[PDB]
């Protein structure tokens, strides 16, 4: 009889959880120059070439039921808030407001205001002439004359500042396994959202995700390497979320003309607002580029993708259900002020004239629109203020990915909502990004 | 569209019998079943096909796999007279009654 | 304790603006989703109305495009389901819901005091 | 990463490799939000601390437990060639608490002496 | 049960030792932790260190090479080892402590040579 | 700080002082802005469980010496026993390895493996 004894060393694995730590490049104090997302306590420099194809390693992946996305949530939320902290409060703006429509389609969507304000000196008073978009004001009583309003904040919560070297694009940041963790990626391309994976490759640390603020559609992320991929918890649960995973990027330029100005402005001492001056230029708002009919291209491939899952219901598609803005429209941070576009004229039209049909014609338009306080992540009640920045803001981007939902029978809960875009939460945008991925531990002991 | 159709109707019984209430499904959604006595709210009583939900009795059991699943209620109660509905979160049929004999 | 509370029925005109409110009574109303469903003397149920509170997704049946509209106030915790258009065919109760556990955004744990909806034609 | 090489591999192999595990199992202001580095620190190195002190109370070893079939009967064979390290892992897991115990008195017999 | 053998003499104590070290090893408000973590994991490192500078790790007793003078202690094996309750032995030779301690270092370089 | 004295002189007096610089190197002796002090203990931990674990990969605890099994190569020095033992002084002769410091860093993982094909 065959009798005990301990390695010490066995390659086994237990599916443990635990807290990563993320890794990024840095050059100075804001973690290179200026600093929202970033941060340099994780460590220089990107330890991802450590990387491994292993043999037989047939493993689970789930990225529905993945934690660390969540551990990372809390994490670039609790960065911002920090980030926040610091900045001046915007209190004392909120006193009664005399305005108008602009001096002089076009910016009547500015609203000139003037108020009163206090000096250097704490008890003197002087008056100011500032200019506000419309959803960024609110009308006091109808009983008592429009003409006077009020920050939309004050009835609700407090208001602050953004300052101005906190500033910062989505930067590339790893996501490293501390000692006696490992980190496993999936290489199938057919990842069907979980379950066995063959190709299986280790790596000390992974990819450099881009923490990128969106609704609606994924931009600036990664393409899938097979076609056009679908993920989805359960398609028959149609009330469920479903997300797409572009093959192909397309190309989406977003402008608004004239020389704005801004213009600093005391609020007690110590600290200034910063208010848009005055706005120079033929401004025709916010209007964004995309690249022609490559997108009238790329549904009929969405659309192929979608019919090989399921029967002929056939498949098109409709405006945004309705909601919040930030549900309503595609929103996004590149300019720093942030933006919204009502996305009707992406999803109209369901024949194949414009569903099996390429041409390029000119370039797609979207009406848009600029606000300045926000609750930033998707409603929570952290209400801040955007400063202006001066005029001839440009963005770039490249489009990497939809979201959707599904239709179903016996409750008649959906019949387009699989022609519907979702609003979607960041959260899980994220999640969609992550699938790769999956946390490990090691137990080094055992007999034979 | 009915892909959830309960059979029998109805069913007409004394106190204390078991009742057996059919309901047929053609999709791979999971089922539950709920209940209102009349004029009051509904109540869950059986969840994922057989499971009692909570605050239900041994009295209600459920099955099977398949496409067809048999509702079942031993030692007919009184109070658990009225409506059932057969459902899968996404699905719910056409509704049955239980009454007295 | 969990509890949804709804608001007196209506009577009125068909033709007519019609609205209910349904607030989730001892809970945290932002994060849970709520459902709206119709239930009537004889009549199959019928699902009306989705609500993730949270960010304000929607979505609603076949038979409702238009017509039906829903909104929520997170401060107030309470559900605003409101119809347009009414008809004879709405005359039915209609409950504010919830699942077993807020992980499932279905309708079988919760039902309010099922407020009516009645057409006077 | 090469004890994952050993991972995809039967007894044989990885018994050729135990060591680069244990080397790897080692280690590898307004911002107080990434100060949970420390405690995770302290954490592995405890799991360390941990391994290390199994192997002390115990006194590769010729220990003296015994090994009742009952826990497992496959032969000599399967657990040198077929066998890859997770599966068999698993297979002792059911009786772990079962076969975890008496390397302290096997210490013990020993501390008669 | 180490405790156990505290309410004990040392020959029945003596078959209990490892037990003891098994044990042994292991809102910002709620960081304090982190000071009894350190604090714990330092004396356990002490303890293998020195037990290193013995040169007697591994070994829970050594063959260590220093003898004993009637000095530190005159009292036979009789009394020390049938009769003798830990603590009262500990505070015994506690009277002389850092005497009974320094020498060994030389007698582990006497075995280093 | 006797350990030091050793640096001071050449190798046969450091062969006895190894113990004296082993032991010091594991411990010694509104204001948030102390504890500092964890991260110093927490790397100083950290540096000596890596030269424990790193002594147990060659397979040698508790022995500052061990008989390890393997080649050596003149190419990293070729000069003779006598002016390595007798002249030399610590910080010289680590500089002059240091150039092979990798090149004097590998194998004895394998040579551990090597003697353990038997155990």
């Amino acid at each position: 009889n065959l009798w005990v004894t301990v390695y010490y060393g066995v390659p086994v694995w237990k599916e443990a959880k635990t807290t990563l730590f993320c890794a990024s490049d840095a050059k100075a104090y804001e973690k290179e120059v200026h600093n929202v997302w970033a941060t340099h306590a994780c460590v220089p420099t990107d330890p991802s070439p450590q990387e491994l194809v292993l043999k037989n390693v047939t493993e689970n992946f789930n990225m529905w039921k993945n934690d660390m996305v969540d551990q990372m949530h809390e994490d670039i939320i609790s960065l911002w808030d920090q980030s926040l902290k610091p900045c001046v409060k915007l209190t004392p703006l909120c006193v009664t407001l005399n305005c108008s429509n602009a001096r002089s389609t076009i910016m009547g969507e500015m609203k000139n205001c003037s108020f009163n304000t206090t000096t250097e000196i704490r008890d003197k008073e002087k008056k100011e002439y500032a200019l506000f978009y419309k959803p960024d004001v609110v009308p006091l009583n109808e009983t008592s004359n429009t003409s006077e309003y009020r920050l939309i904040n004050c009835n609700t919560s407090a208001c602050t500042q953004a300052c101005p070297k906190v500033t910062f694009e989505p930067i590339p940041i790893h996501y490293c396994a501390p000692a006696g963790y490992a980190i496993l990626k999936c290489n199938n391309k057919t990842f069907n959202g979980t379950g066995p994976c063959s190709n299986v490759s280790t790596v000390q640390c992974t990819h450099g995700i881009r923490p990128v603020v969106s609704t609606q559609l994924l931009l600036n992320g990664s393409l899938a390497e097979k076609e056009i991929v679908i993920r989805s918890e359960n398609l028959t649960n149609n009330a469920k979320i479903i997300i797409v995973h572009l093959n192909t990027s397309v190309e989406i330029v977003c402008t608004r003309p004239g020389n704005n100005t801004r213009k600093s402005v005391r609020i007690g001492p110590g600290q200034t607002f910063y208010a848009t001056g005055d706005i120079i230029g033929d401004i025709r708002q916010a209007h964004c580029n995309i690249s022609e009919g490559q997108w009238n291209k790329t549904l009929h491939e969405v659309s192929k993708e979608l019919q090989k899952h399921f029967p002929n219901k056939t498949i098109k598609y409709e405006r945004s259900a309705g909601g919040d803005m930030e549900i309503a429209t595609h929103s996004f941070n590149c300019g720093g002020e942030f933006f919204y576009c009502n996305t009707s004229n992406l999803f109209n039209g369901t024949y194949n004239g414009t569903y099996i049909n390429t041409s390029s014609t000119s370039y797609i338009t979207l009406q848009c629109r600029i606000k300045q306080i926000i609750n930033m992540w998707q409603g929570v009640g952290r209400c801040m203020y955007a400063p202006p920045i001066a005029g001839n803001i440009t963005c770039k981007s490249n489009i990497t990915g939809l979201l959707l939902t599904r239709d179903g029978g016996t409750k008649n809960n959906s019949n387009e909502e699989t022609f519907r875009p979702a609003g979607g939460d960041m959260r899980d945008n994220w999640r969609s990004e992550l699938y790769k991925y999956k946390v490990v531990k090691i137990e080094p002991l055992g007999v034979a | 569209e009915i892909v959830l159709t309960q059979s029998p109707g109805t069913l007409s019984l004394s106190p204390g019998e078991t009742a057996i209430i059919s309901c047929r499904t053609s999709q791979y959604g999971s089922l539950a079943w709920y209940q209102q006595r009349p004029g009051q709210a509904p109540r869950l009583v059986i969840y994922s096909g057989s499971t009692r939900a909570a605050g239900i009795p041994d009295r209600f059991s459920g099955s099977r796999w398949g496409p067809d699943y048999n509702l079942t209620i031993s030692n007919l109660e009184s109070g658990d007279f009225g409506v059932y509905y057969c459902q899968q979160y996404e699905f719910f049929g056409q509704g049955t009654k239980v009454q007295v004999d | 304790q969990v509890q949804l509370v709804q608001s007196g029925g209506q009577m009125k005109k068909p033709g007519e603006s019609m609205r209910i409110s349904c607030r989730a009574s001892g809970y945290e109303f932002i994060d849970c989703t709520l459902n709206w469903i119709r239930l009537a003397p004889g009549k199959r149920p019928e699902w009306m109305g989705w609500l993730k509170p949270r960010g304000g997704a929607v979505n609603y049946a076949r038979p409702l495009q238009g017509r039906v509209t829903m909104t929520r106030d997170v401060y107030s915790d309470t559900a605003f389901l409101e119809l347009r258009s009414l008809t004879v065919d709405d005359t039915a109760v209609y409950f504010c819901t919830r699942g077993k556990n807020c992980d499932y955004n279905w309708d079988f744990e919760h039902w309010g005091r099922g407020t009516p909806v009645i057409v006077s034609s | 990463l090469g004890f994952l090489g050993a991972a995809g591999s039967t007894m044989g192999a990885a018994s050729m490799t135990l060591t680069v595990q244990a080397r790897n199992l080692l280690s590898g202001k307004l911002t107080v939000w990434g100060i949970k580095q420390l405690q995770a620190r302290v954490l592995a190195v405890e799991r360390y601390l941990r391994d290390q002190q199994l192997l002390g109370i115990w006194g590769i070893c010729c220990t003296n437990v015994p090994w009742n079939s009952s826990w497992s009967n496959r032969n000599l064979s399967e657990i040198w060639d077929n066998m890859t390290w997770l599966q068999w892992d698993k297979e002792i897991s059911n009786y772990t608490q079962i076969i975890y115990g008496l390397l302290e008195e096997s210490q013990n017999q020993q501390e008669k002496n």
